[PDB]
RNA sequence: UGCAUGGCCGUUCUUAGUUGGUGGAGUGAUUUGUCUGCUUAAUUGCGAUAACGAACGAGACCUUAACCUACUAAAUAGUGGUGCUAGCAUUUGCUGGUUAUCCACUUCUUAGAGGGACUAUCGGUUUCAAGCCGAUGGAAGUUUGAGGCAAUAACAGGUCUGUGAUGCCCUUAGACGUUCUGGGCCGCACGCGCGCUACACUGACGGAGCCAGCGAGUCUAACCUUGGCCGAGAGGUCUUGGUAAUCUUGUGAAACUCCGUCGUGCUGGGGAUAGAGCAUUGUAAUUAUUGCUCUUCAACGAGGAAUUCCUAGUAAGCGCAAGUCAUCAGC
């Protein structure tokens, strides 16, 4: 698969739409679904959360794991 | 709910996990039933635990690996392929995980789903090898429930080992996986793939 | 007529026998490992388990 | 100056424990029947000396260990007493195989 | 359509390399039948079998 | 003086050396609270002595445990069963007996089996192999 | 020269095996006892029974490990108030210094006597025998866990390179005695055995958390080393404790635990090969003793035919001490 490695606008707009609609969100999941860097999804998963859309369930070094803000 | 206060101040999540015992303080074992009657005496649901690590004594009597947390079964099971032998608290935080995303993806009881995964896994028919001077074939034979749950956990286990290894996706959530997979019955699942499998090749030398 | 001999199995030699090799140290004995077996009950070392 | 009460204590040590123990009784009977200050036995850990060999002495043969074992036991007894008793005491008690030091406590 | 059955008693084990425990078997709908089955692994009595068939047997030990 | 009794429990080399007194309600771990044992999942193996009985009886009695020796996994265990004797040493002296045998029902029918030391001792590596059961290698060919 | 031998050790075998008294059978060598069956870890027992009753071996024993608010005492072990004193906080507190300023205990620790387990008690299943299986108590119910010791015998097993244990032979001043210098035992197209490190995401890397047990250690010798100071580090250096339950050492061991950093690529996995430099031990480091710094960054993407070890605190992961040791561990 490929993986982003430069952030990238229209990248950037998908992942403010999707992340919302995904019922469990994980650095995993933005990895295979959109095709994304495994750092640029830990970096997006903080400002996900600083900005409530998504929220945290569980927070471990390794694994942190996220819901959609219902 | 009246909290007690006491000199040294105790979370109110905990005081209210001391009324009812659940997994993790999150999961009650309560509700949790095994569809398959041949499995009930087999798969330990009815004393709940607050954590899958126990330092229980079940290898020294025959059968006494039944009366086993079937968590802490599935805890220990991950625990293995050399480089990870004895690191039980790592399984333990991977079954934490496991539960949570599991709780995530089908709003049910992920207790529940463990135990429907393990009754779905289970092969009811296997092949021996049987040989008599010289030349072997295989036959046809039925296998106990204490074998089906043995054989359900390996199975799951080692699919969702394969599953992640050489792979992004994490421990947690290949088993998580493996597990919603396994309690569906879906031909995806690793564990139920190899079940008729052996079910198939079981039927073919009755 | 002589060299060096301050450290060493050129140094050291059993009480006994005169051999240098396979020497116990431990405990200041400086007797080899066949003359301990020998002379190990004569001494007090006895086996238990 | 006799007279004078001196703080003393007696380390015994044996590789024989019936022998150290015999000793050790009669140390505090002693001290006892004279109506002396005493702190009791105290039996200090018992230190095990272990030397592991092979059996053979040569190369052959599946690698056999032996483990030989001398086991020192040590004790000792605080007695407050004058110098004369104390004499006494130490002289009556030598018993072959038991190791009697006598330190006086000088702090 | 699977058939459940109980253990009624552990005959013995079977097979040249002993893995297999030979078991009489009583049906749940119809306790008046009873068959003989082979049984992989370890199996005590009043466990619950599923039989894929109902009709065979386990040929009985020597 | 106040009533007192020095409890203690073992896993494998720990020793727990509990102190309970008629207290306030403290319940410290070598100076510390319950909430200071970082075993992330084995805080609620420590936490089972004060969850699984009554709040209440846990609400005038100073509990204090100086752990030595052992394991992180070891005193975790060694802990737990130090305090969970401690209060039954505790309800032996100065409490009913038919309440205190309600702490040995609750306990022991949960499958905890505190008992004492699990008398799982370490078996000797004996020589010829690296562990106790287990041989070097051999060869053949 | 171990195929002339002693001693020792390995193996057959740590398997369960071995022998005689009286009786029986047989002219006799010899045989039965010492067995069809069931049972046991066991020639362990039941039982069958021309045998009966015994002995060695097994077992018992001995050492060790798990229980004993019960005894025996202890600053070279440890606790609780007090003497004392520091901070947080007012509520007396809570958390620590001061190891004999001191008192009292001996639960934890030590080791000395004794106790405790005998498959106890109950329920099944069998020659209702030996036993076995289930359940409940109990510290423990797999010979309670582990060893040590280990019969009759044997082998042309190994060792004359452990020995002032030793026969014979050879050698004995230009020595095959001994000692000094240097080299060699390590020498590399290759075949085999035991291992260490790996192949990564259950992982590497960085910070933080932070817990053992068995050990050993110098008086006329340079031993284990704390603390301070210098150093990127290896180390250096000034003092001190310890002949040791006291000091080193709570051997603040490693995996692991948390929060970070990477993102599936031979990659930040892997650390071979190789260059330069700086220390340490030593009379001597070159054919790198070893350690440290930077640089170099190979094969290896889970291993063919084969084949080893292993049933509970066990396998496997993980490091530590000891032995050797001036220095050097993948043992
Ligand atoms: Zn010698």
């Amino acid at each position: 698969a490929q993986h982003a490695v430069i952030l990238d606008q229209e990248k950037y707009d998908r992942i403010l739409k999707e992340v919302p609609t995904y019922r469990y969100v994980s650095v995993s999941v933005l990895v295979d679904r959109l095709k994304i860097g495994g750092s640029l999804a830990r970096i997006a998963l903080r400002h996900l959360e600083k900005e409530g859309i998504i929220k945290p369930i569980s927070k471990h070094s390794k694994q942190a794991i996220y819901t959609r803000a219902t | 709910f009246t909290p007690v206060v006491l000199a040294t101040p105790i979370p109110e999540e905990v005081q209210q996990a001391q009324t009812e015992i659940k997994l993790f303080n999150k999961w009650s074992f309560e509700e949790v039933e095994v569809k398959d009657a041949s499995l009930v005496d087999y798969v330990q649901v009815r004393q709940p635990i607050f954590v899958a690590h126990t330092a229980g004594r079940y290898a020294n009597k025959r059968f006494r690996k039944a009366q086993c947390p079937i968590i802490e079964r599935l805890t220990n099971s991950l625990m293995m392929n050399g480089r990870n032998n004895g690191k039980k608290l790592k399984a333990v935080r991977i079954i934490k995980h496991t539960l949570d995303i599991i709780n995530v993806l089908t709003d049910q009881n992920p207790i529940q789903v463990v135990v429907d995964a393990i009754t779905n896994t289970g092969p009811r028919e296997d092949t021996t090898r049987v040989g008599g001077g010289g030349a072997a074939r295989r036959q046809a034979v039925d296998v106990s429930p204490l074998r089906r749950v043995n054989q359900a956990i390996a199975l799951l286990t080692i699919g969702a080992r394969e599953a992640a290894f050489r792979n992004i996706k994490t421990i947690a959530e290949t088993l998580a996986e493996e597990l919603i997979n396994a309690a569906k019955g879906s031909s995806t699942s690793y564990a139920i793939k190899k079940k008729d499998e052996l079910e198939r090749v079981a039927k073919s030398n009755r | 007529f002589s060299h060096p001999r301050r450290y060493g199995k050129g140094s050291r030699q059993c009480r006994v026998c005169s051999s240098h090799t396979g020497l116990i140290r431990k405990y200041g004995l400086n007797i080899c490992r066949q003359c301990f077996r020998e002379k190990a009950n004569d001494i007090g070392f006895n086996k238990f388990r | 100056q006799q007279q004078q009460i001196i703080k003393i204590r007696i380390t015994l040590t044996s590789t024989k424990v019936k022998q150290l123990e015999n000793v050790s009784s009669n140390i505090v009977k002693n001290a006892e029947q004279h109506n002396l200050v005493k702190k009791g036995p105290v039996r200090l850990p018992t230190k095990v000396l272990k030397i592991s060999t092979r059996k053979t002495p040569n190369g052959e043969g599946s690698k056999t260990w032996e483990t030989y074992e001398m086991r020192i036991h040590k004790r000792y007894i605080d007695l407050e007493a004058p110098v004369q008793i104390v004499k006494r005491i130490t002289q009556i008690t030598i018993e072959p195989g038991v190791d009697v030091e006598v330190v006086v406590a000088s702090n | 359509p699977v058939t459940l059955a109980k253990v009624i008693k552990v005959l013995g084990r079977t097979g040249s390399r002993g893995g297999v425990t030979q078991v009489r078997v009583e049906f749940l709908e119809d306790t008046s039948r009873t068959i003989v089955r082979n049984v992989k692994g370890p199996v005590r009595e009043n466990d619950i079998l599923v039989l894929m068939e109902s009709e065979r047997e386990a040929r009985r030990l020597r | 003086a106040v009533p007192s009794v020095q409890t203690f429990g073992k896993k494998k080399s720990a020793t727990a050396v509990a102190h309970v007194k008629a207290g306030k309600g403290l319940i410290k771990v070598n100076g510390s609270p319950i909430t200071l044992v970082e075993p992330e999942i084995l805080r609620f193996k420590v936490y089972e002595p004060l969850l699984l009985v009554g709040l209440d009886k846990f609400s005038n009695i100073d509990i204090r445990v100086r752990v030595t020796g052992g394991g992180h996994v070891s005193q975790v265990y060694a802990i737990r069963q130090a305090i969970a004797k401690g209060l039954v040493a505790y309800h032996q002296k100065y409490v009913d007996e038919q309440s205190k045998n309600e702490l040995k029902k609750a306990f022991t029918s949960y499958d905890r089996t505190l008992l004492i030391a699990d008398s799982r001792r370490p078996e000797p590596k004996k020589f010829g192999g690296k562990g106790a059961r287990s041989r070097f290698q051999k060869s053949y060919r």
